[PDB]
């Protein structure tokens, strides 16, 4: 339970709120938008890109939630160091890709 | 037991009864069409039947397999209609706008018919003694050019008589425009393809979320943007 | 790699009459598996007689044929609830004082 | 040192359209119908190490 039988807190950092039906209910408070996610949790290589296709048909805004999976790099015995990793976000935009 | 009247009770186990009279209204107020009022006969004096103070014009009418079931119906009750002088043909032309228009048949015994109806008038008249039955037209199986027949259900057990009545759509309010969830009661804003007009009878609004924000009424959308748009 | 990506459609929805919930849950004062909620909720404030009062199941006198809000689990209520609902149930087709 | 990553690995998934809203008459446990789901990483971490152009 997120609430123990004393009122204890079981779990930290959750914030249900709660609606019932009522015709004249306002948005519930913290949520701002309505967004849908989708987890393709996939890795992009060099002459592979990926594409998607967003095709909604209401979607305004749209977020990517990429990643490094390490970022350790060594040079001849320890010494690991940042390792400067870079990636593109395009949109097809008519002709091809911006 | 029917909520019939001690009077009809008499007469139906009667020795020797008067003829059973059967009387239609085909109401379509529902759905685009008006009220008709129907019967298979007409008087002694050779006019449409009288009943309660209201005319039902002379018709070939007659529905066959009505029942009263614990269990379903399992039979669907057909009512045929004479389609002569196209009255049906034109009535709907497209048997889209006649689907879900409801129809009542009243039986009432001929002794309790107005004294109107009657040469030598009525001692035994009487407005209050009939069994009434309320049917939607759900499909017109066949139109012909002699008749046209459709088919009939009750009320509660039909196609679109379904439990936990809303369904949760993208991208498509399913509340009735201007009505109560819906709730605008603003001036008029667009037509139903978000074409902007400021015309009272030719606005309507899409149910697409875009003909929602023209009367910027995205708070109310009885949609659910966002959900997955294939059904699976 | 690509975890994800969010399709965000910015309008302030209230879903004007489904009784929604929603949780919006931080990740690290939690653990990393899935989210799987469940309220114990309690159920739908039908349309009761009055004279009845809920909680104990009780009847005061002759009914008088009125009809008031409250939440119940009586099963008639329940019934008469499910046919005669305008916005959900059978109330666009049949009707009340046709039940 | 610090926390390792904590990243909500699945989510159970979006509702589908035509499903029916239920109706829940009486107590009972429900699961989770989702209509809304967003997730929102913002940066925990020290620095600029993630640089945006455009
Ligand atoms: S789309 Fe919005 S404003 Fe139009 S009828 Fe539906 S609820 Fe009302």
């Amino acid at each position: 339970p997120v609430l123990d039988t004393e009122g204890n807190t079981n779990i930290s950092g959750v914030t249900v709120v709660f609606r019932a039906g009522e015709q004249e209910q306002t948005p519930p408070e913290g949520f701002e938008s309505s967004g849908s996610e989708t987890v393709l949790g996939t890795e992009v290589k060099y002459d592979t890109p990926i594409t998607r296709t967003i095709t909604s048909a209401n979607i305004d805004r749209l977020r990517f939630t990429f990643g490094v999976q390490a970022l350790v790099e060594t040079t001849s015995k320890g010494d690991r160091n940042p390792s400067e990793v870079r990636l593109l976000v395009q949109i097809q935009r008519n002709g091809g890709w911006v | 037991m029917q909520d019939i009247r001690q009077e009809t009770l008499n007469e139906c186990t009667r020795a020797e009864q008067s003829a059973s009279v059967v009387l239609w209204e085909i109401d379509l107020t529902e759905v685009g069409g008006e009220r008709y009022f129907f019967c298979n006969e007409q008087n002694e004096k050779g006019e449409p039947v009288t009943w309660q103070g209201r005319q039902y014009q002379p018709y070939p009418i007659q529905g066959s397999g009505f029942e009263l079931n614990g269990k379903g119906t399992s039979t669907r009750p057909t009512l045929t209609v004479s389609n002569l002088y196209g009255m049906v043909t034109g009535m709907a032309e497209d048997m889209q706008s006649l689907v879900g228009g409801t129809v009542v048949r009243r039986k009432v015994y001929a002794r309790f018919l107005d004294a109107v109806n009657f040469v030598n008038g009525n001692s035994y008249a009487d407005p209050e003694q009939e069994v009434i039955s309320r049917w939607r037209i759900e499909q017109c199986s066949e139109l012909s050019a002699v008749s046209a027949s459709f088919v009939l259900s009750t009320p509660t057990e039909t196609d679109g008589a379904v439990f936990p009545g809303r369904i949760m759509l993208a991208n498509t309010c399913t509340w009735t425009y201007r009505g109560d969830e819906c709730g605008y009661s603003g001036p008029a804003v667009a037509d139903e393809y978000d074409q902007p007009t400021s015309d009272i009878t030719k606005d309507k609004c899409s149910k697409c979320l875009s003909g929602c924000k023209f009367r910027n009424n995205v708070g109310n959308f009885g949609g659910f943007l966002s959900i997955n748009k294939l059904s699976q | 790699l690509w975890s994800s990506y969010t399709e965000i459609i910015d309008v302030k929805q209230c879903y004007p009459n489904t009784a929604l919930v929603g949780v919006q849950v931080d990740s690290e004062q939690f653990g990393s598996q899935q989210v799987s909620r469940n309220y114990h909720l309690r159920g739908r404030i039908l349309q009761v007689p009055s004279n009845y009062n809920p909680q104990t199941r009780q009847y005061s006198g002759i009914w008088d044929g009125t009809f008031k809000p409250a939440y119940s689990n009586n099963m008639a209520w329940c019934l008469w609830d499910m046919l005669t609902h305008p916005r959900y149930g059978m109330g666009k087709r049949l009707g009340a004082a046709d039940v | 040192n610090g926390k390792q990553n904590t990243y909500f690995s699945s989510l159970d998934n979006m509702v589908a359209q035509g499903n029916v809203l239920p109706v829940l008459y009486g107590e009972m446990r429900v699961g989770s119908r989702v209509v809304s789901q967003e997730i929102s990483t913002a940066d925990e971490g020290d620095g600029g190490q993630v640089v945006v152009i455009g």
